[PDB]
């Protein structure tokens, strides 16, 4: 039940 | 904090006081570096801020485009990655 | 919060996160400005950072020069002043 | 008990 935090690459 | 174990590398934090659109998980290179800000106009006469910066390296057994991040519902950030092993 | 009251103008605070050097209490013209900042290098890897900026007028009847302030034991920070009054 | 926070005028 976990929410995905999206990377930032840049 | 941040765990290296023998098969991934993990950081855990506590950012309950923020929200997830507050939250940023970079990662460059070798280096993750995770941060937060939370600010708050409460009123007419003011407002708090809170933020954090944290930065950690990564080993290099471990591919940075591996590296993910999820977010749990009691507000601990967990940011991992596999480390290279045996087939 | 701010309290206007019958003979005398006040604020309350908490401020128990903040030492009373990370402390800032201004008063210039009829304004009274409250600031706090506190920074942890908890360690090598980063920073935590919380702080907060607030903002009340002073009614016309209160003489700015007057205004003091102090913090208690518990951490609440009090701003006052007296009002003129009748004598 | 209190500790008096002296007031910044500039």
């Amino acid at each position: 039940g976990e929410r995905t935090i999206p990377i930032t690459r840049e | 904090g941040m765990r290296l174990e023998k098969d991934r590398f993990s950081v855990n934090l506590d950012v309950k006081h923020f929200s997830p659109e507050e939250l940023k998980v970079k990662v460059l290179g070798d280096v993750i570096e995770v941060h937060g800000k939370h600010e708050e106009r409460q009123d007419e006469h003011g407002f708090i801020s809170r933020e954090f910066h944290r930065k950690y390296r990564i080993p290099a057994d471990v591919d940075p485009l591996t590296i993910t991040s999820s977010l749990s519902s009691d507000g601990v950030l967990t940011v991992n990655g596999p480390r290279k092993q045996v087939s």
